[PDB]
RNA sequence: UGGAGGACCGUAAACGGUAUUGAUCUGCAAAUCAUUCGUGUGACCUGCGUCUCGUAGUGAAAUGCUAAUCUAACCCGGCA
RNA sequence: GUGAGACUCCCUGCCGCCGAAGGGGCCAGGUUUCCUCGGCAAUGUUCGUCAGCCGAGGGUUAGUCGGUCCUAAGACGUACCGUAAUUCGAGUACGCCGAAAGGGAAACAGGUUAAUAUUCCUGUACCAUUUAGCGUUUAGUCUGACGUCUCAGGGCAAGCCGAGCGGCGUCGUCGCGCCGUCUAAGCAGCGAACCCCGUGGAGAGCCGUAAUGGCGAGAAGCGGGCGAAUCUGUAAUGGCACAAGUCGGCUUCACCCCGGGACCCGUGAAAAGGACAGCUAAAUGUCCGUACCGAGAACUGACACAGGUGCCCCUAGCUGAAAAGGCUAAGGCGUGUCGGAGUAAUUCAGUUAAGGGAAUUCGGCAAAUUAGCUCCGUAACUUCGGGAUAAGGAGUGCCUGCUGUGUAGACAGCAGGUCGCAGUGACCAGGGGGCUCUAACUGUCUAAUACCAACAUAGGAGAUUGCAAACCCGUAAGGGCUAG
């Protein structure tokens, strides 16, 4: 229980909410064009550089 | 650049060589007084001070101002300490030497007039007045040395407290270790043979000794200044 | 929520019985020094205390008088009695008590 | 400039209404002050109380205790949730 | 009313803390230390053997209250009495 | 104690923060500055030339 | 009686790292494991904070340590 | 059972693991891993319907818990001055920051969710400021506020015993074993030690302590004041199978209160805040954190890594000196995440081994021996401290009945009977001695091949310097040593 401030966990929060995939309807758009972005990660890995 | 010497190092002023001066208490020195003025505080406890390892008495002048003096032998909690050049010669006062009969031993003693006491300030030493002049009063130094003062240079009678304090011998190297806590001196240390060569004029070689003469020039710079500086001799007394 | 499984102390309670009675405690079953079974500091505090009360009790219901008191408590402070028993065979041997 | 974004809307959210509370998603640079004279001002309904927490999602919800008996019914009825 | 002084044991004194360490003659240097420092000390004030060391070089009587600042292991050093007696010897002879 | 792996567990702090002006992690929380753009130590941003090689 | 000591024994508390020249040696591990060992009220061990650094620092001194890098670290530049 | 599919997912039972850590709490760190549902291409050292994985949705509520406030070592800012100059530099002055383990205003029990709960709800409290009224300084003191070691007294969480009551287990015989038999803050009351005040007059000496001690510079004795933890009541209706719910006793760490002593060439922080004059009412109490892991799978070491961070702080019964080891609770697990089969050599790690007993080997390396406690007894040498557990001998279980010490817990001892190859029966647990070299010793060291005779050390000696010093840092301004 780490202890941060309003930025740091709003970062955080951020952070948390670009780990979604991308849309299915962004998918079927793009003619499976556009199926990943660079931002997918995993919190078990290389830690975030965003705290 | 074979490394700097540990003189080198503590004039740099790093953290190893530092005083823990937040440990101490006071910064000794005579009450200020006014060129033909005088003062009168009474002694309300005797201290500790972990600067010196010898007491110091806490004063509170009339002035309303409280201070640390260094203590000399005798000196009680609820003695009145007068300082000033009309005051009593007596044990514990602060006079200036001029005053002091010849044989009188003094401590705390002023470089200068004023100056708050430089000399005669470790446990148990004092200084002896000798001669007295009319512009010159002379007192023999607890080195041995005889120094020619200004009369007006004020000094507290009497000998500095906790005499005897190196009678009793270390005997363990953890004893003197909480002694040198609180000082700014590095224990323990490293003799200069047992250094690389990098690291000390001495060091190196594939035995133990100093390959030159330990007796260095008063000329030779930092970094080569070690051993026996300036020797006028060397050896035990023959 | 079945039931918890304690642990059951009666063979124990068999045991500190037979203990209590002075039994299943011989030099085979003692393992700790003379020292840390029975240290001795708390000896020599009930062994004085038991003294001094005995003393003190004598002193008040008249039994004994200042001077012997003194030099009655001064002894059992040098450890000349092992207990009240001792220290009263020694008052009636020697006839120190004021008897009426 | 008004720190009420719109009525949370989800199970635990609803389950407040029969406590006369009502739970928000409000602006995250306001404090309770201003949560209390919005709503106050939104509904003219008297704020007993704010309770205001910071999500994951980086959202501020803020829980409103109302004076009036039925106030959060009432509120809850002229926005449509109920 | 001392320790059991066996028939060996009046050599160590204080300095039995040490065991074999630290040599014979530093051992011995300590006890003597510690046997001086020890001893009764009169009271300047009160003249009752009452006075026992408090801290590094300060003295307290343990009836009258009298704390002064004395000599680390003695409550009174040759050099300040040699003062204090020249000074009297002054005192008295104007 | 082994200079790998072991000591390489001790790692539950930071020496260098999140920097206010640049948003590299970069502002050491020591002497306070940033080692990317100088937040911390100088009102302008941090360059220097042997950034780039010389250009020619 | 008392309760001192860089006192003793001792913990798979903690710290250290003797020997097996054991296991392992594309390892559990870029130094670990087992057994066996040293210290364990003190020059003790340790958390967090803070300071001292590149011809400089730090070192009870081995050229040891200063981010798996040390008889002058690392990054970029001089440099193709 | 589920499912298309089951060693591997779920339930019950049996059999196991950890049980002073593999359980409980939480820092840093992680950052959604938490909860629910739906999935199984990849990840998971096998499989998988399972999952810290994948997808979707949900989840963190504070005047009282922290941060916030204070200051510490020590930074940073401005100014001054230096510098060719600066974002560079020491010092000074003024500020300002610096502790989620220092200081510190105040809240508890119960319930509620799938996931939050001293935060929401119920009940019962408390603190701070502002305002209004009612009254006002004692002012500058005290407190905050302190080291190491050791010990007494009092209390208490945990623990244990007996009786009643209520359940469960066992029930071949017996009547035992286990669980429960509850109860917060707040409010009110009492007050041990210390200290102080009034009497008293104590020596061919008296009074005390665990110990040190105290006393005509006023002991004992007698009155008073001040003053704890805790305990008692109230809160007492809340939760409990609206099942009982009532009592006693013992002990008490590792926690609280209180007092004493010893040690220091070591002296053991500061500031905010608080108390000393406040009572009644109303209003206000913003901001940030709060989920979950906290590690043999949530951190770090590229990993679901046998390391490290953290064994950081806690821990029930028996044995036992014990938190050792063993066996068991509670709690957590059968995931230190491949299974089957049972048949060669070889190999990692163990058990045993005739007769011999170091003949092995560079070398007793490795292994074996001894081992707890009580009593007897203990050499050369020695710095008189030690050597020392030297060496070398004897005892030890169970049962029956007792004795002594002690207020007690307990501890020590005796007599008789008795079984085994063996009584510290397992567990745990020195092998010993003699002669040399070397370093006095405890300590330090080549993180990752060198734990040594090397380094250090106390001790001994020499050298410089009287302080605008010696020595040393800086280009300077100015510094370290030096609050010397
Ligand atoms: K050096
Ligand atoms: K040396
Ligand atoms: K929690
Ligand atoms: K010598
Ligand atoms: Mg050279
Ligand atoms: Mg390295
Ligand atoms: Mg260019
Ligand atoms: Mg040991
Ligand atoms: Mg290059
Ligand atoms: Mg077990
Ligand atoms: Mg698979
Ligand atoms: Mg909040
Ligand atoms: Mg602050
Ligand atoms: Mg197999
Ligand atoms: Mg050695
Ligand atoms: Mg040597
Ligand atoms: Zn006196
Ligand atoms: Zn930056």
């Amino acid at each position: 229980m780490s202890h941060n401030m309003k930025g740091q966990k709003k970062r955080l929060a951020k952070a948390h909410k670009q780990n979604t995939r991308v849309p299915v309807w962004v998918i079927v758009k793009t003619n499976r064009k556009v199926v990943s972005h660079p931002r997918r990660r995993h919190w078990r890995r290389r830690s975030l550089d965003v705290k | 650049m074979g490394k700097r010497l540990i003189s080198q190092n503590r004039g740099r002023g790093t953290p190893t060589y530092r005083a823990p001066s937040h440990k101490y208490k006071a910064d000794l020195r005579h009450p200020r007084v006014d060129e033909n003025s005088s003062l009168r505080g009474e002694v309300v406890g005797i201290e500790h001070d972990p600067a010196r390892s010898a007491p110091i008495a806490k004063v509170a002048f009339e002035n309303g101002e409280e201070l640390f003096l260094l203590a000399s032998e005798g000196i009680a909690v609820g003695n009145i300490i007068e300082c000033g050049d009309d005051a009593e010669v007596k044990p514990g006062n602060i006079v200036p030497i001029g005053n002091v009969p010849e044989g009188f031993f003094i401590c705390n003693v002023e470089s200068k007039p004023n100056d708050g006491g430089k000399f005669v300030r470790s446990s148990g030493v004092y200084a002896t007045v000798v001669t007295h002049e009319a512009t010159r009063t002379a007192v023999s130094m607890p080195s041995g040395n005889i120094k020619w003062l200004n009369p007006k240079c004020r000094a507290v009678v009497g000998i500095v407290a906790g005499s005897g304090r190196v009678d009793r011998p270390w005997l363990k190297a953890g004893k003197k270790y909480h002694k040198m806590k609180t000082r700014a001196a590095k224990y323990p240390r490293v003799s200069a043979v047992a250094m690389n060569p990098r690291d000390h004029p001495f060091g190196g070689g594939a035995w133990k000794h100093p390959g030159k003469p330990t007796t260095v020039s008063r000329n030779a710079p930092p970094g080569r200044k070690v051993g026996l500086i300036a020797a006028r001799r060397t050896g035990m007394k023959r | 929520a079945k039931p918890v499984k304690g642990v059951s102390r009666g063979r124990a309670r068999a045991l500190a019985a037979k203990r209590k009675y002075g039994h299943c405690k011989g030099h085979g079953s003692r393992k700790g020094k003379k020292g840390a079974r029975t240290p001795k500091k708390e000896q020599w505090i009930k062994k004085i205390r038991a003294l001094r009360r005995r003393l003190k009790e004598l002193r008040a219901d008249g039994a004994l008088d200042k001077s012997v008191y003194c030099r009655l408590y001064r002894k059992a402070k040098g450890g000349e009695y092992r207990s009240v028993s001792h220290l009263n065979s020694h008052l009636e041997s020697e006839k120190l008590l004021k008897k009426e | 400039m008004s720190s009420i974004n719109y009525p949370f809307v989800t199970e635990k959210a609803m389950m407040l209404l029969d406590e006369n509370k009502l739970q928000f998603i409000v602006d995250t640079r306001s404090n309770k002050k201003q949560i209390l004279e919005d709503v106050e001002k939104m509904y003219g309904f008297k704020v007993k109380s704010v309770r205001t927490m910071t999500t994951m999602k980086g959202m501020k919800k803020a829980v409103l205790a109302f004076e009036e008996p039925e106030a959060a019914h009432e509120i809850a009825t002229r926005i449509g949730l109920m | 009313m001392a320790k059991k002084f066996t028939k060996k044991g009046r050599i160590s004194r204080s300095a039995g803390r040490f065991g074999p360490r630290y040599g014979r003659k530093d051992r011995k240097l300590v006890a003597d230390l510690e046997e001086r420092m020890r001893a009764p000390h009169v009271c300047t004030k009160c003249a009752r053997p009452t006075v026992e060391r408090i801290g590094t070089g300060i003295w307290k009587c343990s009836k009258c209250g009298h704390t002064f600042a004395g000599g680390t292991y003695i409550p009174y050093t040759s050099v300040g009495q040699t003062l204090l007696r020249t000074m009297k010897n002054i005192a008295e002879a104007k | 104690m082994s200079k790998g792996t072991s000591s390489m567990g001790k790692r539950q702090k930071r020496t260098h923060a999140k920097c206010r002006r640049c948003g590299s992690v970069s502002f050491n929380v020591h002497t306070k500055q940033c080692t990317s753009c100088g937040f911390g130590k100088t009102s302008r941003m941090r360059t220097y030339k042997w950034q780039a090689k010389c250009k020619y």
